[PDB]
C-alpha cells in the first residue's frame, strides 16, 4: 500500500487528480450558476 | 622508432566492390592508405558500406578520407584488438606517414612531443574583440 | 583550417584525444596538472570541426576550444 | 582551503559562478588549479565537480 | 520440435517499481538532475532493446504489451457498441436510414455546449458520427439496442481476458525465446487458424444471421417484426422460406452438389440496388472461399510431422547470378530482430489500410454506406492516413534494425550486403526520378496557371486544349467493364460501378457511378507518383546510410537517434536515420493530403449528388474537370469554395468543427516555433527566467533545460501533423455533413 | 594487390578510360577539310563570344522591332475592346 | 507614347541580352584562378 | 556465375561493372560515339554532336511552341527557336572552356578535347553543326513527303 | 501633351553618361 500510494503521489497522478478536481469545480459552478459574466 | 614505409606489395582484403569507394579526388588531390596485420581471416565492416574479409597477415586498404581510415582503425583496435598505420598518398607519388605519428598512439602521453595551441590562461581571460580590430589576427584566441 | 587552441585548465584526462575522429589531438607532457600531461593540437589541418573534443571535455568552462575558420577540402569532410 | 569547507566560486565563466560548493581536496604539488570543488547541481555537461585556483575561490 | 516452453513466475507482481519512475533504465533509475530526465523517461519507456540485450526478455515484454494493446482496443470497441446501445438513434435510423443522420454521442448541458446536440432526426439530438458503425451493425443483422448492449458487455469481458493474459504471460508463465522463434508454427496457425477460421466463422454468421435479416430489411419489413437470429438458427423452414436450398440441408455440401446453394452463395457482382451495398450473399461466398484458401495456406510450413517447408531452406535456395548469395541470412535476421519484423509488417499493414480505403469507396460493402457521404469521406481519409503513418514507421524500424541489429559477419555478399554496396546508385537514380516527376507533374500545373493568367487557355494542358489522356487507365476501366461478358462469364456484373455502366441511386442520391479519367486525373496521378517517390527517397536514404556515409563514416556508433555530428564538415545537422523519419513524415503528410483532396473534390464533382429525371446533379457540378488543372483552381474552387461550411458553422451544431478548424490552424502555426528555432536560444532565455526565480527563491531543484535538439524536432513535427490533419478533418467533416 | 607507388598510380587511383578509344581515322578528308575551314574563325574564344553576342542581340532586337509584328504577337497588335472598365466610375 | 518602338527593343535587351552578358562575364570572373 | 564485378577487378574504386555498364554491345556502342574518339579532333566531334542536337531540338519548338497552330510560321519559328538554343549552348560551352582548363590507362594520351584550345575548337564545331542541323531540320519539314 | 522623341533621347543620353560615371565609381570602389 505504501508503494501504491507513492505511485499515486507521482507528478502525473497528482496532476490528474488536482485538475480533475479543479475542472469539476469549474464545471459544477457553471452548472449551478449558468452564464456568469460579471460579479 | 622510425616512421614505417608503405609496402605496395601488401594484399588487399577480400571485397566484392561498391559504389562508395574512391572518386576523382584520389587521382588529382590525395587519398589515404591504412595497413594492418591480421591474426586470422575474418569479416569486418567497410567504412564505405558492406562487409569485407580481411586476409590473414598484412592487409592494405585505400580510402578517400583520413576519417574513413581512422574509423576503420577504431574498429580494428576495439573489435579485433589490432593495430594499424595510416598514410596519405599524393598524385605525384609522395607518401606521408600520418598515424600513429611518433609510433605511440596520441591518447598515450609520450616524451618528445611539444604542445601546440596551448594557452597559458583559462578561457575566460581572453581579451575583447575590439582589442584585435585592424590587427589581422584571427580572433581573441589568436593573441 | 579550423583553429584548436588548448587552455591551462586542462586536467590531462585524454578524453578529447580519444574522441577526435581525424587525429588532430595528442597528449604531451606537462607540469601544470596532476596527470602531468596536457592536450595538444598539432594537426589542425585535419580538423573537421565536429567539436567531439569539446563534448568530451569535463572542465568548466572548456579546456579545448574549436574556432571554425577558413574551409578546405579536409575540413569540409569531402570524399570527392 | 580546508577539506569539506564551503567555498564561493569567483571564476566568471564557470557554471557555478557566485554559487557555493564543497572542497573535495587541495593538491599540494603546485599545480595551476589545485582546489577540487563538488557542487549540488550539474552544469550543462552533467558534471558536478571542477578545479579552481586559490584566488578563484573564497571561503564562506 | 515445436513445443510449449515457459518459465514459471519470472517477475513478481508488485507496485515497488511503479513508485520508482525510470526503473527500467540503468541511466534513468537514479532519478533526475534536470528536466531532460522527465522527457527521457517517456521517450525510452517502450524501447525494450535499450533496457536489456536479452532477446528473451524483450520478446516477453513485446508479447504482454500486445495483450495490453488488444485489451485497450476491446475497451474502445465495447465503448462504441455501448454508445450505440445507450446514447444513439440507431433503432430510429434502422426504421429510416435515408433521412436520419447517425448519432451516438450526446453532450451534457453546460457552458452552452448543448448546441452541439444537433437535430439529427429520429426524435434525437446528438453529435453526428461518421465512423460507419450503424451501417456495419445493420449489415451484421443487429436490430436492437439489447444486441448492442450484449456485444459491449462481451467486449469488456474479453478486454479483461486480454489484460489478464498480458499479466499472466509476463508475470506467471512467460514463454521462452525458442517458443517465439517458431515462425513456421506461427505462420501455420495465423494463416489457417486466425485468418482461415476467422473467415469461415464470419461466413457462418453472414449465412445464418446477416443474409436473412438483411433480406427481410431490404424487403421492407419493420425491424421489430423481423425474427431474431436464433429463430433462423432453430427453424430451418423459416430460412428455407428465404433461401429454398436450405430445405436440402447440408446434403448438397457433402455430396458435392454445391450448385444447389446458388441462392445464398452467389457471384452477382456490383451493388444491391435497394441499399447501395455489396450483395451479402456475394460476401458469404467470398468469405467461404477466402477461408478455404487460408486453411490450405496454413499447411505449408514444417512443424512436427516431417512434411512441410523449412523457410530457411526456401530462402537459401533463391539466389542467382546477379545477386550473389541471395536470401541467405535473412531467416536469422527475421528470427532475431524484432525491428526487422516490425519494419516489414508496418509496410504491408499500412499499404493494406490504403488499399482498404480505395476498395471500400469503390465497392461499398455496407448497406446505406455509399449515400452517407460523411461516412464515406471519413473512412477513406482515416484509413489512408493510418496507412501513411504505418509506412513511415516501417522506414523507421528498418533504420533501427540497420543501426542496432545488423551484423556484417552474418551478411556477406547476400542481398542486404549488395544493396548497401550500391546505395549511391539507388539514391542517385531515385533522386533523378523525383526531380523528373516534380518537373513533369507540378510544372504542368505551373504552365497551366501561367497560360491561364496570360489569357492563353488554348496553350494549356486540358481536355479542351493540349490533352494528356490517361489511356492505360482508361483501357483498364474498359477491360473491367467488359469482364462479365468474356473473362469472368459467371459473374453477372462488374466488381464496381466505377468502371462504367449505370448510376446506382439510393433514396434519390448517387451511391456509385462511373468515374471517368481525363487530363486533370492524369496530372494529379503523376502528382501522387511524385510525392510517393520523394517520401520513399527520404526514408530509403535514411535506411541505406543509417550506419555510414562518405560524410560520416562511423555513423552507426552515433546511434539511430542523435541530433548531428557538429557544425564541422560544413555542418551535419539531421544526418541521423531518425531525422530521415522526421523529414519523411512531412512528405507523407504532403502526399496523403493531396490524395485525400483528390478524393474529396473528385467524388463531390463527379460521383456524389442527387438524381433527378434529367440526370445527376453533382455536389460541385462537375467543376473538377474544368479547374483541377490549375493551382488556382484548387485554391479557389476546392479550398476557398468548400471552406464556406466550416467558417459559417458558428451558431449551428457544426460549430465545433469551426472551432477545431481555428485551433488546428493555431497548433500548426505553433509547431513552426519548434521547427524553425534551436535550443541554444531557448536555454539562454531560460537562464534569464531562472535568474528571476532565483531572486525570489522559487528556483526548482530539478534544473530547467530547453528541450533537446531531437525533442525539439519531434515536438515540431507532432504539432505540425496534428494541426494540419485536424484542419483538414474539420474542413472535410463540416463540408460533407452540411452539403451531403 | 591493388596498390603500387610508382608507374601504377593510374591503376591504383582508378584513372581508366572505360569507353574512349584511340582513333585517328573517323571522318572523310574532304568533309573534315570543309568543316575546319567553316569553323576556323570561331576557334578563338573571343571571336565566338563576339559572333554569338552580335548575332543573338541582332536577332533579338530584329525580333522585337519587326519579327514580333510579323508573327502577330498580341503585345504588338494592342487593344481593340476600348479598355477594361473599373469600379466607382473610374477609367 | 512617343518612340513607342523602344519597349520592343529595350525589354529584350534588359531582360535577355544584358542578363546573358552579365552572368557569362560574372561566371568568367568568379571562376578565374 | 556472377555478372557484377568490381570495376577492372578493383574492389575499392567506387564503381561496379554490371551488364548495363560493360556489355560488349554497350561498351562497343559508347566507344564509337564522337565523344569517345580520343584521337579524333575535337572540332569535328563537335560538328557531329552539334548536327545531332541542333536537329533534334527543333521538333518540340515546332510542334509545341506558341506559333504551332499557324501554318508556315510554325516551322520557321520553331527553327529560329532551335537556333537560339544552339547559340545559347555555344556561349555556355565557350565559357565552360575558358574556366575549366586554367595519367589515363585502359597508357593513353589524354584527350585533346580536355584542354582549353581543344574545347574551344569543340565549341566552334558545336555552333557550326548546330546551326547546320537546325537549317537541315527546316529543309526536311519543307521536303519530307509524309511530314505533317 | 505628350513628350517628343527628342526628349526621350535626351533623357536616355544623360542616363548613359550617368551610367558611365557609375561604372567609374564602381571600379574605383573595387580597386
Ligand atoms: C471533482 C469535481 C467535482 C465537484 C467539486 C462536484 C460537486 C458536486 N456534484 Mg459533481 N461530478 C463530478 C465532479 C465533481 N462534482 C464528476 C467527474 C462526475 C461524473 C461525470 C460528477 C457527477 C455528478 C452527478 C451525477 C451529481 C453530481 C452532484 C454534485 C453536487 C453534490 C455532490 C456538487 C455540486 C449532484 C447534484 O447535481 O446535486 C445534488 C448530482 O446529482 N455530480
Ligand atoms: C484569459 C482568458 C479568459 C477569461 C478572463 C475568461 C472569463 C470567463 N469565461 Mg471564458 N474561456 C477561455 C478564456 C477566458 N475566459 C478559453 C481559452 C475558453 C475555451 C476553453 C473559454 C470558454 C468559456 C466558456 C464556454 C464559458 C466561459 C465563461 C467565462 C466566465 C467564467 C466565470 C466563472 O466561472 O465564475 C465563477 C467564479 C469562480 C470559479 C472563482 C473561483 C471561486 C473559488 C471557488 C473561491 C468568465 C467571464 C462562462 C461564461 O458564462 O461566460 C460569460 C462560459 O460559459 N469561458
Ligand atoms: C474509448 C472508449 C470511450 C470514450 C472515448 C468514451 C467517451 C465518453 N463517454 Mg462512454 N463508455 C465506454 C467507452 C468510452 N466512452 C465503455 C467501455 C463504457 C461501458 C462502461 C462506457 C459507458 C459510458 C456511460 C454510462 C456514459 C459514458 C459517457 C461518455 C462521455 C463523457 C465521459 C466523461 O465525461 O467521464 C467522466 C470522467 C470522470 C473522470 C468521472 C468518472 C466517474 C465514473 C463513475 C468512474 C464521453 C463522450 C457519458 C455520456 O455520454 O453522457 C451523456 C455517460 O453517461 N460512457
Ligand atoms: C489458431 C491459433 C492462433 C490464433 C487464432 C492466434 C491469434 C493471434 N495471435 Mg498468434 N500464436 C499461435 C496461434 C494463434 N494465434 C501459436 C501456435 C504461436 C507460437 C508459434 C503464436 C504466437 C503469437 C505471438 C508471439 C503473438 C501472437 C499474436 C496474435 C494476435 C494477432 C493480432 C490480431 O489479429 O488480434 C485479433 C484478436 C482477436 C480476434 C480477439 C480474440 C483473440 C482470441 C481470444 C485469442 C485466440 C488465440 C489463442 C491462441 C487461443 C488460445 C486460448 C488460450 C486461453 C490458451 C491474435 C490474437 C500477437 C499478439 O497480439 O498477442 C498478444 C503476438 O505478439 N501469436
Ligand atoms: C512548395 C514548397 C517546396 C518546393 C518547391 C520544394 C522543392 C523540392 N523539394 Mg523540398 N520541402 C519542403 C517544401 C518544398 N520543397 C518543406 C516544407 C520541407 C521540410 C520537410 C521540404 C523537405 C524536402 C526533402 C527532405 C526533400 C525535398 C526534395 C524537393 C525537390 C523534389 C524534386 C523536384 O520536384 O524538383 C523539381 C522542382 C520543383 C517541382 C520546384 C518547382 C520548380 C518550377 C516549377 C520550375 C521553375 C523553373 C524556373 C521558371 C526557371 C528559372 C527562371 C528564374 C531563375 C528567372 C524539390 C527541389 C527532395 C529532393 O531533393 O529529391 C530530389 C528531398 O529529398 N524537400
Ligand atoms: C531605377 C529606375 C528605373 C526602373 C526600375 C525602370 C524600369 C523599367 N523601365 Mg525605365 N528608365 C529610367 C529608370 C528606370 N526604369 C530612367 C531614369 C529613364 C530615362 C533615361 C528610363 C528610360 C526607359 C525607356 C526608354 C524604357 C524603359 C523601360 C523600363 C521597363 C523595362 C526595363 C528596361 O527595358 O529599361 C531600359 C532602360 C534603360 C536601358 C535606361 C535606364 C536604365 C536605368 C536608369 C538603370 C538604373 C539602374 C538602377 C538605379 C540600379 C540597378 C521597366 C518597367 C522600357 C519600357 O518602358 O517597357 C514598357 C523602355 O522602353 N525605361
Ligand atoms: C524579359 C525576358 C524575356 C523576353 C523578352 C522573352 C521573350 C520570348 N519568350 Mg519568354 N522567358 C523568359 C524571359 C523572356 N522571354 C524567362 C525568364 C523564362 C523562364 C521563366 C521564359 C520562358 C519561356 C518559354 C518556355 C517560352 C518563351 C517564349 C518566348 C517568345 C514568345 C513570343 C513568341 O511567340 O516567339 C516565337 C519565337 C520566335 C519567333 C523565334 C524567336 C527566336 C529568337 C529571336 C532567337 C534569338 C537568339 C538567342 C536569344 C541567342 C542568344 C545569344 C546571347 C544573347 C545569349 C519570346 C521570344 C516561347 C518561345 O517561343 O521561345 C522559344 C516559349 O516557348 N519564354
Ligand atoms: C546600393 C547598392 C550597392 C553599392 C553602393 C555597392 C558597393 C560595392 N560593392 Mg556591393 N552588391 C550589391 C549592391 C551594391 N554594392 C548587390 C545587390 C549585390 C548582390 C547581393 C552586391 C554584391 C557584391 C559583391 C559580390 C562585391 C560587391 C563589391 C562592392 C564594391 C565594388 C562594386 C563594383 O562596382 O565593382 C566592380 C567590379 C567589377 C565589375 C568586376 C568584379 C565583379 C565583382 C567582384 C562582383 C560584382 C559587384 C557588383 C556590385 C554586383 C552588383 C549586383 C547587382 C545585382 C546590383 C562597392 C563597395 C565588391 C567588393 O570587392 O567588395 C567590397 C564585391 O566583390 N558587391
Ligand atoms: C512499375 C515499377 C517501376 C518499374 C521500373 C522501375 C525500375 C526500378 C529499379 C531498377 C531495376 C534494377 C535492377 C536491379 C535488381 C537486380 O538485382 O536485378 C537482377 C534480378 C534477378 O536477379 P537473380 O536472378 O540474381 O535473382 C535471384 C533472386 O532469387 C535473388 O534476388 O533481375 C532483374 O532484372 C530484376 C528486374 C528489374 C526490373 C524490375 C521491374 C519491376 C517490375
Ligand atoms: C519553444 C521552444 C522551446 C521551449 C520549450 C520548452 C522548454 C518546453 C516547455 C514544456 C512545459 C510547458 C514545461 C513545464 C512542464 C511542467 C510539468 C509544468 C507543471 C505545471 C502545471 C501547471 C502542469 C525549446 O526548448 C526548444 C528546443 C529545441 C528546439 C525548439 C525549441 C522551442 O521552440
Ligand atoms: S573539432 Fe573534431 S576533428 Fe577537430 S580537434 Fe575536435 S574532435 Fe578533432
Ligand atoms: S582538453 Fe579537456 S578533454 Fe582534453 S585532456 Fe584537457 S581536460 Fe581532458
Ligand atoms: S545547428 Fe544544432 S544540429 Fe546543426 S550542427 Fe549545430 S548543434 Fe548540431
Amino acid at each position: 500500500m505504501k508503494n501504491f500510494t507513492t505511485y499515486l503521489s507521482t507528478a502525473p497522478v497528482v496532476a490528474l487528480i488536482w485538475f480533475t478536481f479543479t475542472a469539476g469545480l469549474l464545471i459544477e459552478i457553471n452548472r449551478f450558476f449558468p452564464d456568469p459574466l460579471v460579479f | 622508432w622510425k616512421p614505417p614505409t608503405l609496402d605496395p606489395s601488401t594484399p588487399s582484403p577480400i571485397f566484392g566492390g561498391s559504389t562508395g569507394g574512391l572518386l576523382r579526388k584520389a587521382q588529382i588531390e590525395e587519398f589515404y592508405v591504412i595497413t594492418w596485420d591480421a591474426k586470422k581471416e575474418q569479416v569486418f565492416e567497410m567504412p564505405t558500406g558492406g562487409a569485407a574479409i580481411m586476409r590473414s597477415g598484412p592487409n592494405l586498404l585505400k580510402l578517400a578520407r583520413k576519417e574513413q581510415c581512422l574509423a576503420l582503425l577504431t574498429q580494428l583496435r576495439n573489435k579485433f584488438k589490432t593495430d594499424g598505420q595510416i598514410y596519405r598518398v599524393f598524385p605525384d607519388g609522395e607518401v606521408q606517414y600520418l598515424h600513429p605519428k611518433d609510433g605511440v598512439y596520441p591518447e598515450k602521453v609520450n616524451a618528445g612531443r611539444t604542445a601546440v595551441g596551448a594557452k597559458d590562461r583559462s578561457i575566460g581571460k581572453n581579451t575583447n574583440p575590439v582589442a584585435v580590430k585592424f590587427t589581422g589576427k584571427l580572433g581573441t584566441y589568436d593573441v | 583550417s579550423h583553429a584548436v587552441k588548448i587552455y591551462d585548465t586542462c586536467i590531462g584526462c585524454t578524453q578529447c584525444v580519444r574522441a577526435c575522429p581525424t587525429d588532430v589531438l595528442e597528449m604531451v607532457p606537462w607540469d601544470g596538472c596532476k596527470a602531468s600531461q596536457i592536450a595538444s593540437a598539432p594537426r589542425t589541418e585535419d580538423c573537421v570541426g565536429c567539436k567531439r573534443c569539446e563534448s568530451a571535455c569535463p572542465t568548466d568552462f572548456l579546456s579545448v576550444r574549436v574556432y571554425l575558420g577558413s574551409e578546405t577540402t579536409r575540413s569540409m569532410g569531402l570524399a570527392y | 582551503r580546508l577539506w569539506c569547507v564551503q567555498v564561493k566560486v569567483l571564476r566568471p565563466e564557470s557554471y557555478w559562478f557566485n554559487e557555493v560548493g564543497k572542497v573535495v581536496s587541495v593538491d599540494q604539488s603546485g599545480i595551476r588549479y589545485p582546489v577540487v570543488v563538488r557542487f549540488p547541481t550539474v552544469n550543462y555537461a552533467g558534471v558536478s565537480t571542477n578545479n579552481y585556483s586559490l584566488e578563484e575561490v573564497q571561503e564562506v | 520440435k515445436v513445443k510449449i516452453v515457459v518459465d514459471g513466475n519470472p517477475v513478481e507482481t508488485s507496485f515497488e517499481r511503479w513508485a520508482k519512475p525510470g526503473h527500467f533504465s540503468r541511466t534513468l533509475s537514479k532519478g533526475p538532475s534536470t528536466t531532460t530526465w522527465i522527457w527521457n523517461l517517456h521517450a525510452d519507456a517502450h524501447d525494450f532493446d535499450s533496457h536489456t540485450s536479452d532477446l528473451e526478455e524483450i520478446s516477453r515484454k513485446v508479447f504482454s504489451a500486445h495483450f495490453g494493446q488488444l485489451g485497450i482496443i476491446l475497451i474502445w470497441l465495447s465503448g462504441m457498441y455501448f454508445h450505440g446501445a445507450r446514447f444513439s438513434n440507431y433503432e430510429a435510423w434502422l426504421s429510416d436510414p435515408i433521412h436520419i443522420k447517425p448519432s451516438a454521442q450526446v453532450v451534457w448541458p453546460v457552458v452552452g455546449q448543448e448546441i452541439l446536440n444537433g437535430d439529427v432526426g429520429g426524435g434525437f439530438q446528438g453529435v453526428q458520427i461518421t465512423s460507419g458503425f450503424f451501417q456495419l451493425w445493420r449489415a451484421s443483422g443487429i436490430t436492437s439496442e439489447l444486441q448492442l448492449y450484449s456485444t459491449a458487455i462481451g467486449g469488456l469481458v474479453l478486454a479483461a481476458a486480454m489484460f489478464f493474459a498480458g499479466w499472466f504471460h509476463y508475470h506467471k508463465a512467460a514463454p521462452k525465446l525458442e517458443w517465439f522463434q517458431n515462425v513456421e508454427s506461427m505462420l501455420n496457425h495465423h494463416l489457417a487458424g486466425l485468418l482461415g477460421l476467422g473467415s469461415l466463422a464470419w461466413a457462418g454468421h453472414q449465412i445464418h444471421v446477416s443474409l436473412p435479416i438483411n433480406k427481410l430489411l431490404d424487403a421492407g419489413v419493420d425491424p421489430k417484426e423481423i425474427p431474431l437470429p436464433h429463430e433462423f438458427i432453430l427453424n430451418r423452414d423459416l430460412m428455407a422460406q428465404l433461401y429454398p436450398s436450405f430445405s436440402k440441408g447440408l446434403a448438397p455440401f457433402f455430396t458435392i452438389n454445391w450448385s444447389e446453394y446458388s441462392d445464398f452463395l452467389t457471384f452477382q457482382g456490383g451493388l444491391n440496388p435497394v441499399t447501395g451495398g455489396l450483395w451479402l450473399s456475394d460476401q458469404a461466398h467470398h468469405h467461404l472461399a477466402i477461408a478455404v484458401l487460408f486453411l490450405v495456406a496454413g499447411h505449408q510450413y514444417r512443424t512436427n510431422w516431417g512434411i512441410g517447408h523449412s523457410i530457411k531452406e526456401i530462402l537459401e535456395a533463391h539466389k542467382g547470378p546477379f545477386t550473389g548469395e541471395g536470401h541467405k541470412g535473412l531467416y536469422e535476421i527475421l528470427t532475431t530482430s524484432w525491428h526487422a519484423q516490425l519494419a516489414i509488417n508496418l509496410a504491408l499493414f499500412g499499404s493494406l489500410s490504403i488499399i482498404v480505403a480505395h476498395h471500400m469507396y469503390s465497392m461499398p460493402p455496407y448497406p446505406y454506406l455509399a449515400t452517407d457521404y460523411g461516412t464515406q469521406l471519413s473512412i477513406f481519409t482515416h484509413h489512408t492516413w493510418i496507412g501513411g503513418f504505418c509506412i513511415v514507421g516501417a522506414g523507421a524500424h528498418a533504420a533501427i534494425f540497420m543501426v542496432r541489429d545488423y551484423d556484417p559477419t552474418n551478411n556477406y555478399n547476400n542481398l542486404l550486403d549488395r544493396v548497401i554496396r550500391h546505395r549511391d546508385a539507388i539514391v542517385s537514380h531515385l533522386n533523378w526520378v523525383c526531380i523528373f516527376l516534380g518537373f513533369h507533374s507540378f510544372g504542368l500545373y505551373i504552365h497551366n496557371d501561367t497560360m491561364s493568367a496570360l489569357g492563353r487557355p488554348q496553350d494549356m494542358f486540358s481536355d479542351t486544349a493540349i490533352q494528356l489522356q490517361p489511356v492505360f487507365a482508361q483501357w483498364i476501366q474498359n477491360t473491367h467493364l467488359s469482364a462479365p461478358q468474356f473473362t469472368a462469364p459467371n459473374a453477372l456484373a462488374p466488381t464496381s460501378p466505377v468502371w462504367g455502366g449505370d448510376v446506382v441511386a439510393v433514396g434519390g442520391k448517387v451511391a456509385a457511378m462511373p468515374i471517368t479519367l481525363g487530363t486533370a486525373d492524369f496530372m494529379v496521378h503523376h502528382i501522387h507518383a511524385f510525392t510517393i517517390h520523394v517520401t520513399v527517397l527520404i526514408l530509403l536514404k535514411g535506411v541505406l546510410y543509417a550506419r555510414s556515409s562518405r560524410l560520416i563514416p562511423d555513423k552507426a556508433n552515433l546511434g539511430f537517434r542523435f541530433p548531428c555530428d557538429g557544425p564541422g564538415r560544413g555542418g551535419t545537422c539531421q544526418v541521423s536515420a531518425w531525422d530521415h523519419v522526421f523529414l519523411g513524415l512531412f512528405w507523407m503528410y504532403n502526399s496523403l493530403s493531396i490524395a485525400i483532396f483528390h478524393f474529396s473534390w473528385k467524388m463531390q464533382s463527379d460521383v456524389w449528388g442527387t438524381v433527378n429525371s434529367t440526370g445527376v446533379s453533382h455536389i460541385t457540378g462537375g467543376n473538377f474537370s474544368q479547374s483541377a488543372n490549375t493551382i488556382n483552381g484548387w485554391l479557389r474552387d476546392f479550398l476557398w469554395a468548400q471552406s464556406s461550411q466550416v467558417i459559417q458553422s458558428y451558431g449551428s451544431a457544426l460549430s465545433a468543427y469551426g472551432l477545431i478548424f481555428l485551433g488546428a490552424h493555431f497548433i500548426w502555426a505553433f509547431s513552426l516555433m519548434f521547427l524553425f528555432s534551436g535550443r541554444g536560444y531557448w536555454q539562454e532565455l531560460i537562464e534569464s527566467i531562472v535568474w528571476a526565480h532565483n531572486k525570489l527563491k522559487v528556483a526548482p531543484s530539478i534544473q530547467p533545460r530547453a528541450l533537446s535538439i531531437t525533442q525539439g524536432r519531434a515536438v515540431g513535427v507532432a504539432h505540425y501533423l496534428l494541426g494540419g490533419i485536424a484542419t483538414t478533418w474539420s474542413f472535410f467533416l463540416a463540408r460533407i455533413i452540411a452539403v451531403g | 594487390s591493388e596498390y603500387f607507388d610508382l608507374d601504377d598510380l593510374e591503376d591504383t587511383t582508378g584513372s581508366w578510360e572505360l569507353y574512349g578509344q584511340e582513333d585517328e581515322k573517323r571522318y572523310p578528308s574532304l568533309q573534315a577539310e570543309f568543316f575546319n575551314r567553316a569553323a576556323a574563325p570561331l576557334t578563338r574564344r573571343e571571336s565566338l563570344l563576339a559572333f554569338t553576342f552580335v548575332g543573338g542581340a541582332g536577332s533579338l532586337l530584329l525580333w522585337g522591332a519587326k519579327g514580333s509584328k510579323d508573327v502577330a504577337l498580341p503585345i504588338q497588335q494592342g487593344p481593340k475592346k476600348g479598355g477594361e472598365k473599373g469600379p466607382r466610375g473610374k477609367i | 507614347m512617343a518612340a513607342a518602338y523602344l519597349p520592343s527593343v529595350l525589354v529584350p535587351l534588359v531582360g535577355l541580352v544584358f542578363p546573358a552578358i552579365a552572368m557569362a562575364s560574372l561566371f568568367l570572373y568568379i571562376e578565374k584562378e | 556465375q556472377q555478372v557484377i564485378q568490381p570495376i577492372n577487378g578493383d574492389p575499392f574504386i567506387g564503381m561496379l561493372e554490371t551488364p548495363v555498364t560493360s556489355s560488349p554491345l554497350v561498351a562497343g556502342f559508347l566507344s564509337n560515339l564522337p565523344a569517345y574518339r580520343i584521337g579524333v579532333s575535337p572540332l569535328l566531334r563537335g560538328v557531329e554532336i552539334g548536327l545531332v542536337h541542333g536537329f533534334l531540338v527543333t521538333g518540340p519548338f515546332i510542334k509545341l511552341g506558341p506559333l504551332r497552330n499557324i501554318p508556315g510560321v510554325a516551322e520557321r519559328a520553331g527553327c529560329l527557336s532551335g537556333a537560339g538554343l544552339v547559340v545559347i549552348l555555344a556561349v555556355a560551352l565557350t565559357i565552360y572552356g575558358a574556366s575549366a582548363f586554367q595519367g589515363v590507362k585502359t597508357e593513353l594520351q589524354r584527350d585533346p578535347l580536355q584542354t582549353a584550345d581543344g574545347w574551344q575548337k569543340f565549341s566552334a564545331g558545336w555552333l557550326v553543326g548546330g546551326l547546320s542541323g537546325v537549317a537541315w531540320a527546316w529543309i526536311l519539314t519543307q521536303t519530307l513527303p509524309y511530314y505533317s | 501633351m505628350p513628350l517628343s522623341d527628342s526628349q526621350i533621347f535626351i533623357a536616355l543620353f544623360i542616363a548613359l553618361l550617368t551610367g558611365i560615371l557609375a561604372v567609374r565609381l564602381g571600379l574605383e570602389l573595387y580597386s
